[PDB]
Formats: structure tokens, C-alpha cells, sequence
């Protein structure tokens, strides 16, 4: 059967025994950067299986009235070992991503989970003319967290699940790589992001590559006597990454 | 045995989600662990057990 | 657009038996539909959108 | 895995995701009338796509203490469009039929259906040397209903389930081209008949071919807190249908 | 599916659908003995088969908090027809056996067991310095029963299932032929065991070839409303016997 896949990184493993179909990217797999398209002179660092492995990021609870979360993933994965570490000290990095998020019931629940990579997701203020927190954006490895209702805390995202904070309708978010996680059979939100830039290599804390997104829009809902408490755990591993322009330890 | 110069790790076990369950299903679970050696394990020194103990002759 | 020489039809979905489900499940569930465009989807003459407003400049 | 099943018929579709196995017939396949075993002499109408095609008949609803249900098919698809249009201008008329009916349930479910394609059911009258009314054999798209004990009624069917209106063990139907839908592992009650008749062709309105049944043997039961209603569909599509003898409009 | 098995022996059969895989032995199929390896000299009786069929024994009550079951074959089968008559006119006696152990429940239902085939299993005494009666160690068809604590009825077998009566951890008793019944995938609790012995034909009463253990690790648990009584069935066959040394009627 399909339904069994195994995900093997560096020195961790990933076994899914009812999963679905792994999405792969645009069509396009993560590869190092040729010396055909590249910028800058020294000798890149592509470091080992050091880097290129799962990392486990912290997992949030999904009640009947949760509304969505959300991850800035070069900024997600600063403190997970080394790769934070090759962050902290080169000024370039460029890496593709394997993104891993769990999520199990019973047969007897109900609920649907939608699993967005979204390029470029250029949030917006709460209120209008406001700067925006570096905070609110992006909390490390904790999620933020959407609302139903509109939002007005001062330099704060605006954060409504039916505009996704960017400002679209939420049911057009089905553009980008995406999966479901239908409870009755998925637990295979995988999707294999490529490197997507405008320049052949960035940094890694001015700039936020992609935003994953979890919206349930089918709401999680049980009868009475099964396990109120359902967690959705996500890991994320990066993919052939390199760094480039070596200096002092940069900036936290 | 336990000397300082050759420790071995660690093993340990996370909830990664949860157990979810349906109704009327029993919450509270049971994992068994079992251990063995791979094709490419290996031992070397001949010694005496340390759990083997006796006092007097068995008669 | 709308006019009455271009109608198009009407989508509708009935109950064909029922929801049928087992003790301490949930019986109220939620369908969720797509949309999408065949291989054989064309269009043909530049409009401005009907939806785009405004009114100053933005500053 | 051969559980799925897709049906396509003039410009409807069925599929079904539980199937077990599609019945054709006594081995014989619809086909239309060849011209060494005619009778009739002018050109016959072999219409379209326009009517060998699904359509659906009225939803029964399947309590614990229902018995039986039962149709008459060149009388129940008497309005369902240009077949029935084409049976009311047409003289005589001939076709095979492809029957699909659904019923589902969970997997805390039980009870068992029966369903027989028997030709030419001569129903039994309730009081024994007196008429049968019209209505009481064929009511179009509407089923007429077993009882448990002999029925009295002036006019009407003798309607026992342990005879089921005819006259013999109902233990016994199994001989005619059935299937059963256990609801632990079935919804695919589909029989290909073949037209079966004494005459090349035949009138749809004064001779009726078959007779559908659906008799649970084993009960519906469920537990407490499931859902209690439980519709059952019948779609039925003719298959190579042809007329001949064009006059006016028939007898409605 | 490989989850479907049917085993055929004389003229019985046990169809399972919800197998996992069927054990054999050592990696050794039971057969007859050659005469190289053979130590008496008159015509051993193979006799048809009319032994070498599937025989079933009483069934145990599993319960929330029951411990263990045992039985010892070569005088378990001594009342099984015409294996216990060739039992008891014979001197010498040999024989393979498949054990065929049937356990089900529901889907909403939890426990695991654990089937081995333990060789030589010398019982050890309840209290220290003092015989043990036969009726405590083998009961014909009736299983003995473990306890939890540490039991001191006279001549009796210490019966405690953190010892399994020999006095090892009962964690290591997975070096011999086994399976487990996990309820949630398994019935296949089959194991064939070959004819294992320092002698190559042996006495049936005199001497106990092995004994088969039930111990649940993992206990049965279920929600209230489900089936409270669970039975398991243990089925057993003699596979390749043959007798030797005939005279009058044994002991019983």
C-alpha cells in the first residue's frame, strides 16, 4: 500500500503509516546553488548532515473554537543547534525545506485542517497607520495565533481568519503548496519547498522567506467521551543548505 | 559497567501531538518496549556475573 | 456578466439516502466545495474589474 | 482495490467507494433487437442517449420494524422524462435496465438487505376471489409496503413478508438475479437485467416486466445516539431501449 | 491480502481473516522419523488421518484482571479420540503440533496477549521442599491459572506471572517460538511446533513435551457498554504422528 512513507535525514526519521501522497514544491526539488547563477566569490560552506535534518518545533492545541497559526521559518529555526548557529555567523544562508506536521484522532472525530506554504507573506497592521512589532510577526518557534473577529491591539498583525492577515479571501490560499489534513485520512502534511528568491542568496534574519499556515476550516468537533485534547506537532527540516561571508556572531 | 570514560546517551520518548480518541473508547494506553543487538554487535571480556550469589552448597 | 441570452444553468446537490452514523459520533458534518477550469478554458476580451475602487490617491 | 465502482450512462455517473461486485443478469448482456427475430416492420426509434440514462425514484426510509418495499419498473418510470414521453406515444417498446440502490450507514451499524429483480410477479389479492385494484400493485415512483402479519384491506395486494405477495417461501427468492446489502460491507445493489419476455417486443403500459424487492431480513439496530434515519435510494437506468408504433398521446 | 489464511488438516479447517503471519517452528516443519536416526525395530504405526486434525480445547474467560493461563500437550490430548487412544495403547509416541489460538473483539477494544511455546518447562513448587501433585501441573483440557502475588497452597505450583512458574523474568520468555495477540490486528496466534526431544521416540504420559502459555501484558480495557466477556479458544492439531510399541490399555 501507498499509505506508508518513511522521510530519512541526516541522523533522524519520520515514519507515517497513514499517510496520503507527499507534495513536492513547484516541480522543483531543492538543489545547491551552480556557479553558473551565483553572486558572491569565496567558498560557500555547505556544512554535513549537520543542518540538513528534523528539527521539532513546539506544538499548539486545537480546541473547537481555535481559529488558525502561524510560522516565519528562517527566523522559526534560530535556536535548533547548528543551523541557528551557522545563522548567528554568516551574513548569507540559502536552504529549501522539508516541513513534517503531525497531527492524529480516532476514527470517531471530526475536522479539517488546511497546511499552507505561503511565499512572502507580507503581514498587515491592526490598526491602519501603525508600525508593526517584530514580535508579532514572528515568535521564534512559538506560533502566533489568528482571531475570528477583527483585531485591534497596537502594533499587532491584523489577524482575521477570513483574510488570512495579508488581505485575500482565505478560501483563494489553495495557489500555493499546500495539503490537507482531513482527520478521517491524512496525517501527511509534507511539502518540499524550493529556495524562492529574488536573489541567488539572502539573510537569514532580514528576511522571511515563507509562512506556513494551519486554518481549520471544517472546526474540530467530537461527542462526548472522547479525547478533548488533540496536539498538532510540526517539524521542519532544512534541505541542502549553505552559507556564505563568515563573521562575528550576529544578532539576537 | 558504569565507569566515566565510556558513557553511552540517553533514551527518551516525547509527545509529539497527543492520543486522540472517540467516544466511548478507553483514553489511558499501553506501550511495550522491546531491545535487541543489530549484525554487528560484539562482546569480548569473560567475567563472572554479578547476580549469580550462593552461601552455602544446594543440597 | 449578466443577461438573459447567456444563461448558463444551475447547480444543485440533494440527500440521496441519509447520514447514517453509530453511537456517540457526531451526526452534524460539513461538506466543502471546489472549483477549477478544464484544459478546454479560454476567455477573450479585456475588461477592468468591477470590484477595483477608489477614490484619492493612496499616500 | 476492486471496492470502487464507476457507472456511466448517457450524462450521469455514479460511483461508489464501498462496492463488492457488480451481478449482470443471467449472463446475458442488453442488447437491441436483431432483425432475424422481429416481428414489427417500420423502422424502430433507438431514441438517444436521451433516455438510457440514470434517474432516481422516491427515498424510503428504513425504520426498525419496516418490511418490505416493492416497484414495478416499465410502470414506475412512467414520468421521468422523454422515456416516459417515448412510452406514451409508443405503441410497443423494449429495454434492459441497469438498477443501482443505495443505503448507508456507519460501522456501529447493523441489518441486512435484500434486493431481487423477480420477472413477472403476479401478485396475490388480500380477500381471496375479489379484484386488485390499480394502485395498489403500481404506484408510479412511490413503493407500496409489506406488512408483518396478513393484510385485509378491500382491493389490495396480500402483502405478508413471509410470502412475500406472491405465494411462495421468501427464503426461497434467492433464485432470481439478487444481491444483498449488508451494511457492514456493501451499497453496490446494482443488476443488469436483460429484457425477458414471451414476445420480441412488448407495451410498457399493459404488461408489467419486473418487480424490484427490498426485504431486511436481518433487522436494522443500532445503539443509542446514532443516527435513526437511514433513506434508501433506488436509481434505475434503461439500457438499449427502442419503440416502434408511433401514434398519439397513451393512456396516463 | 496476506491478512486471509486457511489451514487444512484431515478434515478440518480454520479459516482466519485477520491473520498477521503463521509461525513456524525453529525453522523446522515436522516429519516423520528416518530410519537412520531410529532406535526401535518393528513397524511404527502411522495411521491415517485419522489423528493429524485440528482438535479443540475449552475456553477461558479473559477478564480485566485475570493473569494466565497454561496447558501441557502431550496429556492435554489425552481424551481427543483416536490421538488419545493410540495414546494409550502405545509405548512410544511422536508428534509435531500446530497451535491455532482464536481471540476477537470489537474495534473499541484494548489489550494485548502474549502465545509462546515453551519447551521443558520444569513448574516449580509452591512451597519449597515438598512434591507437587499431578493434577496441579496438567488438568487434561482445563487450563491452569496464574496468580498476581505469590501463592502458597500445598502441593501446588508457585504461581506467580512475574516468574512465569519456572522462575525467570517473564520479559525473556520471548526466546521461544511466540506471537502476540494485540487485539487491535491479530487472531493468528499459530505456531508449529517441531518434535523437539534428547530421545528420538518418547513415552506421552511419562514425559511433557512443552506448554503453551497465555500471559496478557498489556491487560483487556474497554469502555462501559461494549462486551464484557471475551473467550479465547485455543485449537490444536498433531502434525506427522506416529506410534510404536503396542500393548494393552494405559493409564488414565
Amino acid at each position: 500500500s501507498d499509505r506508508v512513507r518513511s522521510i530519512t535525514l541526516g541522523n533522524s526519521t519520520i515514519t507515517t503509516q497513514e499517510s496520503a501522497n507527499v507534495v513536492v514544491g513547484y516541480g522543483v526539488w531543492p538543489d545547491y546553488l551552480s556557479d553558473e547563477e551565483a553572486t558572491a566569490e569565496d567558498q560557500p560552506t555547505q556544512p554535513d548532515v549537520a543542518t540538513c535534518r528534523f528539527y521539532t518545533l513546539d506544538s499548539v492545541s486545537w480546541m473547537k473554537e481555535s481559529q488558525g497559526w502561524w510560522w516565519k521559518f528562517p527566523d522559526a529555526l534560530r535556536d535548533m543547534g547548528l543551523f541557528g548557529q551557522n545563522m548567528q555567523y554568516h551574513y548569507l544562508g540559502r536552504s529549501g525545506y522539508t516541513i513534517h506536521v503531525q497531527c492524529n484522532a480516532s476514527k470517531f472525530h471530526q475536522g479539517c485542517l488546511l497546511v499552507v506554504c505561503v511565499p512572502e507573506a507580507e503581514m498587515g497592521a491592526a490598526n491602519i497607520n501603525e508600525k508593526i512589532n517584530r514580535e508579532h510577526l514572528s515568535n521564534g518557534e512559538v506560533a502566533n495565533t489568528f482571531s475570528g473577529t477583527k483585531s485591534s491591539n497596537t502594533n499587532d498583525v491584523q489577524q482575521a481568519v477570513f483574510n488570512a492577515g495579508m488581505g485575500v479571501a482565505v478560501g483563494n490560499l489553495t495557489i500555493f503548496p499546500h495539503q490537507w489534513i482531513n482527520l478521517r485520512t491524512n496525517n501527511c502534511a509534507t511539502i518540499v519547498m524550493p529556495y524562492i528568491n529574488s536573489v541567488p542568496m539572502d539573510n537569514m534574519f532580514r528576511h522571511y522567506n515563507f509562512t506556513l499556515m494551519i486554518i481549520p476550516f471544517a472546526k474540530l468537533d467530537y461527542a462526548a467521551g472522547s479525547s478533548t485534547y488533540i496536539p498538532i506537532t510540526v517539524t521542519v527540516a532544512p534541505m541542502c543548505a549553505e552559507y556564505n561571508g563568515l563573521r562575528l556572531a550576529g544578532h539576537q | 559497567s558504569k565507569d566515566i570514560y565510556t558513557d553511552a546517551g540517553f533514551i527518551t520518548c516525547w509527545y509529539q501531538t497527543s492520543i486522540v480518541v472517540p467516544a466511548e473508547v478507553q483514553n489511558q494506553s499501553v506501550i511495550l518496549c522491546f531491545v535487541s543487538a543489530c549484525n554487528d554487535f560484539s562482546v569480548r571480556l569473560l567475567r563472572d556475573s554479578p547476580f549469580v550469589r550462593q552461601t552455602a552448597f544446594y543440597q
